[PDB]
């Protein structure tokens, strides 16, 4: 099924006619238009008064990169590489070798957060919720090298944000 | 029937004497078609179905109900139809591609996966 | 007196502030800054190369009736005459000819633009 | 003038700087004797086409290899 | 006291330049459709003295919003190089900041700090409208930190 | 050895398309310098003109030639057109690469690039 | 009708196949290979020879009508002698139908260019010659349109480097943007992925 | 929702709409922001027995394609034409 969306003639009549004259003479559709804007004048604003109001988040928004630990203190990556081989950006970058315990652990784990794109794909990858997209998005930078994380950047950002991640994290894991 | 006031498509003017111009299209498109080999298969093809589409139109004096059997949109439609028809046909005339082919491609041109 | 020394002081008041705006402030002069502007890549030929005009009659047609309101200004004035009946029919006369005028240039497609 | 077309062109043969004027001669040979290559040989002729004011095709300029030829050629 | 004059002036003009930032209508990508809503209303960037202007000579804020090419290079530093100054360059999102997606094209310019200097770079693909503006507001306590007429008195 | 040429039959015929590129370029130097404001004088541009057809002076395939002159005249268009910019003119005189000595030795010092 | 697998139909397959043969009837001097994929789409492999009478007899036959150029394409095949494919893909409105035609050409090669019978061929044809280098004979206005100018090189072959040769920055000194041989701080890492172990035996080539 | 019945009337007729039932900033009317936990269903493939992964093996199932012709009767179109539209019965005409 379709519709026309300009097909139609306008009637010849004496008053349809006259109609159109006072339309044109005196502007009456551009009136029309000054009413509309004139009603949003006085209509609310829509702005909010940010930084001390916010916009609206879900538990899924995708913000900036944690390492996450077990309850334990123990840090959750094992090294897999799962994130860094299905990132799509090719930001992460990783080294392993058998800890001082002979635990499997990190000794390099870098996100090149200038190469990243934020598609969380590395947190779906993940088999143990080591690492995480928080919350935070407030995190410019006056230099370019500050957003180079290495594992300790990583780390503290976990041990920073991990009391948002954990309740966002149990609020969405089920639809996952 | 009650004319066309438009065609509905911007640039395709309606025409006031479908039926006589689609027999002239046809019957020029019947003509180019016997200067092709008889055995082509290009003209094998469209002559028949030029055929079915003209003996359509000598049948169904009405251009609404002829609209219905030819299948072709507007009528404005079909007359410009025919008209690309009558044009490739001249250019079939000398291209030939009813001659075998030109030349077998090498061993693995269409081999997929490599 | 009154008259030269407003205009004086509106003029001077703007050069000052034209002067304020060179010397005030820090410059770094240097050739990309000051080159011209189109849109990040260089100008193909000089500004100064023709710009043709497409209303040329409309501005030649300007310069006739622009003149007609020097004759129609001081209607006011005239209106003040005992002699009223030539007056009002030499004031119609001089509008109704202009808008004859302007009448023609319209019909023979001369407010048309050229393409 | 064909007295003064032998001037101009040798003229010009000598303020193409890498033509030698001790070695130039209206007989001189711009490959095989002046030692030029075919480009150079494309560089005289446009130097040509300026003096005179007219186009040398490169049907007509693959022939002219000493100034003679050109001189030649300019007649017409 | 010298020293407190310069101080005070120092606070005026900073206070200018920071509350009157005219940023160039100049926009590359995906992340200057998150620029756009930064300045649709619920943000409201005019709301903080935050302008778009379409001509460099009139603009005191580039944000480089997108991808910047190869191809786009010379162009973006023309109008850059056309911006009076002061000048700042806010780098927005992935691409801007370092290549991004695309680090590893032939055919891409390796974050647009090779080509221009940046004052602030935005995280992000996109950052959020509300991320870049938080960006607009460090870039002005940026300016407010500013010391020149300061360091001119101990020059 | 049957092949389909682009514009040349044989190399006689490539080498006149050759010239006639090398004479538009040759001409357009003074105003490429010109236009541009490039800090080079036309000695130096035709000079590259000249090495740049030069590096190429071995070929004998018509085909290559043809297609090479195409890319001449491409880039010879986008000079005239000013679509180039000066940064763009300048990229074949690379004003900011460092030497890189062409002897033994001095590679052997730097690295392990043959 | 197993719920995770797409279903076959064989209607639009047996209608794609007839017509198939009827093309290749009718233009038997050009056309090489006629195949029907399991999801229905017919593909016409022609000579390069081919491309203007064929493409103007499934634009202009009546049983045809392939009136709009939905795409025209190219693919680097390095192991053919003849790498580069060139796949136009052709809508018929008339019929609710869709048509792929093929052909070849190697780097020497002229194509005759399809603007005569597609308008829409003109850019697809220059961005084929740009990321490819496949030249196109009669093109009226043949040049690059993705790449920067004076770019060298064809990126979209598969023997030219992800990263390129050349990277810009600005330069101070001379005050502009240079090109340079590229240097990557992070090289980009090669990933091999291939399982060694077969996974479609419906596919497999004969050793 | 806090502008006064004057202010309410004044720009309900400018704009000569309703302008409260539709309003377009949000108030009680959307979803709270904290959620009882789901539980998801799960798919067809979720059994114990007669659930053989090659008898619902899609990727298996392809083909490669059908060769009509290789160079190793009624005339016939790509399908039959299609069908003219009908005009809408919701509204014919804008
Ligand atoms: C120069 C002109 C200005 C000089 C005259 C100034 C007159 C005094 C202005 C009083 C405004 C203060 C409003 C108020 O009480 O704050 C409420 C507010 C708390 O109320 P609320 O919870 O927000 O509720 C708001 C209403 O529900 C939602 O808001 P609302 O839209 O319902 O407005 C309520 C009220 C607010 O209006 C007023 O009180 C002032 C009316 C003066 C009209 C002058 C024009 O207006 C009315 O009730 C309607 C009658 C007012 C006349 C409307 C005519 C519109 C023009 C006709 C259309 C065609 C135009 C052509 O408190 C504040 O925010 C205080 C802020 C103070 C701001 C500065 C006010 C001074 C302005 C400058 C003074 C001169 C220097
Ligand atoms: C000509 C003289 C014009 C005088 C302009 C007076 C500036 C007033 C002002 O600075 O606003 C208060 C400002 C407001 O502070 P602010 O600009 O840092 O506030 C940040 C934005 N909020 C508050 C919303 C989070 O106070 C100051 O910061 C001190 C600046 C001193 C300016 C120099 C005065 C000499
Ligand atoms: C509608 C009318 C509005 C008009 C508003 C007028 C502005 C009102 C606010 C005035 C604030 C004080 C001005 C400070 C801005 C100076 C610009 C600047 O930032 O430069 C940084 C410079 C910093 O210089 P620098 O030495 O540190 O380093 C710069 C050089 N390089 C780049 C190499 C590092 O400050 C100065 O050089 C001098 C500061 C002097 C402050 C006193 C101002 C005196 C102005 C008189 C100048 C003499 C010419 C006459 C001009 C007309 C006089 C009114
Ligand atoms: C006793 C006998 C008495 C004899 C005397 C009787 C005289 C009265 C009767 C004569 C008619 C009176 C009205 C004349 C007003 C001028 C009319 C006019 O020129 O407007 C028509 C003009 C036509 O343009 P258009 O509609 O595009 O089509 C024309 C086709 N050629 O269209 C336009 O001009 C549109 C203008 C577009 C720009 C408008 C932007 C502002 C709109 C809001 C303005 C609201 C009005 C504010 C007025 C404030 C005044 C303080
Ligand atoms: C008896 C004979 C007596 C003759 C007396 C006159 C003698 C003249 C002495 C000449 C002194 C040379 C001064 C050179 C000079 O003034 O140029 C420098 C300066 C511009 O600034 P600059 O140094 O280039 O760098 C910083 C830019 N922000 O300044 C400028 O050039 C800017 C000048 C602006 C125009 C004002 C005039
Ligand atoms: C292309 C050429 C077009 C030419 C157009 C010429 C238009 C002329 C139209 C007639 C206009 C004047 O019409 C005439 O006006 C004068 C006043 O001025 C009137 O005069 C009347 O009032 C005046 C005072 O105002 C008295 O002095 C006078 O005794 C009385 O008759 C006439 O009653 C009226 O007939
Ligand atoms: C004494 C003052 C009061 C009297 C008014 C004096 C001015 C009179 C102007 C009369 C103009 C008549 O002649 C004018 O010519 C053009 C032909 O190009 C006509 O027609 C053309 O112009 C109009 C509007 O531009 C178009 O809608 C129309 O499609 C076009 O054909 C105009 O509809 C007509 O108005
Ligand atoms: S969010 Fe995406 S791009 Fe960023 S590190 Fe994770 S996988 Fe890589
Ligand atoms: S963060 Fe997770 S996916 Fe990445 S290496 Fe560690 S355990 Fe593996
Ligand atoms: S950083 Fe992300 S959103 Fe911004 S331009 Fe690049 S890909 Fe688009």
């Amino acid at each position: 099924t379709y519709k026309y969306v300009n097909l139609r003639e306008p009637s010849m009549d004496m008053k349809s006619v006259t109609d159109r004259a006072a339309q044109t003479l005196l502007w009456t559709e551009l009136i029309r238009g000054l009413g509309m804007t004139l009603s949003y004048l006085f209509r609310e604003p829509a702005t909010i008064n940010y930084p001390f109001e916010k916009g609206p988040l879900s538990p899924r928004f995708r913000g900036e990169h944690a390492l996450r630990r077990y309850p334990s203190g123990e840090e959750r990556c094992i090294a897999c590489k799962l994130c860094e081989a299905v990132c799509p950006a090719q930001a992460i970058t990783i080294e392993a070798e058998p800890r001082a315990d002979g635990s499997r652990r990190t000794t390099r784990y870098d996100i090149d957060m200038t190469k990243c794109i934020y598609c969380g794909f590395c947190q779906e990858a993940c088999p143990v919720d080591a690492i995480v997209e928080g919350p935070n998005f407030e995190f410019s930078t006056e230099t370019h090298e500050e957003l180079l994380y290495n594992k300790e950047k990583l780390l503290n950002n976990g041990d920073k944000w991990e009391a948002e991640i954990a309740a966002n994290i149990q609020a969405d894991y089920l639809y996952r | 029937g009650l004319l066309k006031k438009t065609t509905g498509l911007v640039g395709l003017a309606v025409c006031e004497t479908p039926h006589e111009r689609l027999k002239i299209l046809y019957t020029k498109i019947l003509d180019v078609l016997g200067h092709i080999p008889k055995n082509a298969a290009y003209r094998k093809y469209t002559e028949q179905i030029t055929n079915e589409k003209l003996s359509m139109v000598k049948a169904e004096p009405d251009v609404k109900k002829l609209e219905e059997r030819l299948q072709g949109g507007q009528i404005e439609e079909v007359i410009l139809q025919a008209e690309n028809e009558l044009s490739l046909a001249r250019k079939m005339i000398q291209w030939k591609p009813w001659e075998p082919l030109v030349e077998e491609p090498p061993a693995s041109q269409w081999k997929w996966p490599i | 007196m009154n008259l030269m020394l407003a205009l004086l002081t509106n003029f001077t008041l703007a050069t000052l502030l034209v002067i304020i705006a060179f010397w005030l402030p820090q410059l770094n002069v240097y050739s990309e800054k000051t080159s011209p502007y189109e849109c990040g890549f260089d100008p193909m030929g000089s500004a100064r190369l023709p710009f043709s005009m497409k209303f040329f009659l409309v501005a030649i047609t300007f310069l006739l009736f622009d003149l007609e309101i020097a004759l129609l200004l001081p209607l006011p004035w005239a209106s003040q005459t005992a002699n009223l009946n030539t007056m009002l029919t030499m004031a119609l006369f001089l509008i109704i000819l202009l808008a004859v005028s302007l009448a023609y240039e319209w019909t023979q497609k001369g407010l048309e633009w050229t393409e | 003038t064909l007295e003064g077309i032998k001037d101009r062109v040798l003229y010009v043969l000598k303020l193409y700087d890498k033509i030698d004027p001790e070695k130039l001669s209206v007989n001189s040979h711009f490959m095989k004797d002046l030692g030029l290559d075919s480009l150079d040989q494309v560089e005289i002729i446009m130097a040509m086409e300026d003096e005179f004011g007219f186009e040398i095709p490169d049907i007509d300029a693959e022939k002219l290899m000493c100034p003679q030829e050109i001189v030649d050629y300019i007649a017409d | 006291r010298g020293e407190y004059v310069v101080a005070k002036l120092d606070d005026l003009i900073n206070w200018a330049r920071r509350s009157s930032l005219w940023p160039m209508t100049f926009g590359l990508a995906c992340c200057a459709v998150e620029m756009m809503h930064m300045a649709a209303p619920r943000y409201d960037m005019d709301r903080f003295g935050v302008v778009f202007r379409a001509s460099p000579r009139q603009s005191d804020v580039m944000i480089v919003a997108g991808t910047l090419t190869n191809k786009m290079a010379p162009a973006l530093r023309k109008v850059y190089d056309q911006m009076p100054e002061p000048r700042y360059v806010v780098s927005m999102g992935s691409c801007a900041n370092g290549g991004g997606y695309y680090h590893y094209s032939y055919s891409v310019v390796r974050g647009c700090d090779r080509i221009v200097p940046v004052d602030i770079y935005v995280p992000g693909c996109p950052p959020t409208a509300e991320a870049l503006l938080y960006g607009i507001l460090q870039l002005q306590k940026k300016i407010k930190r500013e010391k020149r007429l300061r360091i001119w008195y101990r020059r | 050895t049957s092949v389909k040429p682009i514009f040349s039959r044989d190399m006689n015929e490539a080498k006149r398309r050759v010239r006639e590129l090398y004479r538009a370029w040759y001409r357009e130097v003074p105003n490429t310098v010109h236009l541009f404001q490039l800090d080079i004088s036309v000695k130096q541009g035709r000079d590259k003109v000249r090495e740049m057809f030069k590096k190429n002076a071995h070929i004998t395939d018509p085909r290559v030639v043809d297609l090479l002159v195409i890319k001449g005249k491409m880039e010879l268009e986008e000079t005239i057109k000013v679509w180039k910019q000066r940064t763009h003119v300048m990229r074949f005189f690379h004003e900011t690469e460092a030497p890189r000595p062409k002897d033994f030795l001095s590679k052997f010092y730097v690295g392990h690039d043959p | 009708t197993r719920p995770t697998v797409r279903p076959r139909n064989d209607v639009a397959h047996k209608q794609l196949s007839a017509f198939g043969e009827y093309v290749a009837e009718i233009l038997p001097k050009y056309v090489q290979q006629v195949q029907v994929s399991c999801f229905n789409e017919l593909e016409i492999c022609i000579h390069p020879d081919g491309v203007i009478p064929v493409l103007t007899f499934l634009r202009d036959h009546s049983n045809a009508q392939f009136k709009s150029l939905a795409d025209l394409t190219a693919v680097d095949i390095p192991t053919r002698q003849n790498r580069f494919e060139i796949v136009y893909n052709l809508l018929s409105l008339r019929f609710n139908s869709r048509i792929r035609v093929k052909t070849y050409t190697d780097e020497l090669t002229p194509i005759e260019s399809s603007v005569p019978v597609y308008k829409a061929a003109n850019w697809y044809e220059r961005e084929i010659w740009d990321m490819f280098g496949v030249f196109f004979a009669n093109h009226p206005d043949l040049r690059r349109i993705l790449t920067d100018y004076g770019f060298e090189g064809h990126p979209f072959r598969k023997d030219f480097p992800l990263s390129g040769y050349v990277e810009l920055r600005y330069d101070d000194e001379v005050k502009r943007v240079v090109a340079e041989p590229v240097e990557l701080a992070q090289e980009f890492r090669k990933f091999d992925l291939n399982s060694p172990w077969e996974a479609f035996p419906a596919y497999r080539q004969p050793p | 929702a806090s502008a006064t019945r004057f202010i309410q009337w004044l720009r309900n007729w400018a704009s000569g709409r309703d302008l409260q039932a539709k309003l377009q900033l949000r108030y009680q009317e959307i979803s709270k922001r904290t959620q009882p936990p789901p539980k998801l269903p799960v798919g067809p493939s979720h059994k114990l027995s007669n659930n053989y992964y090659c008898t619902r093996d899609g990727r298996r199932e392809a083909m490669p394609p059908s060769i009509v012709m290789s160079s190793q009767k009624k005339a016939v179109s790509p399908a039959p034409p299609i069908k003219r539209w009908e005009l809408s019965q919701d509204e014919p005409y804008l």
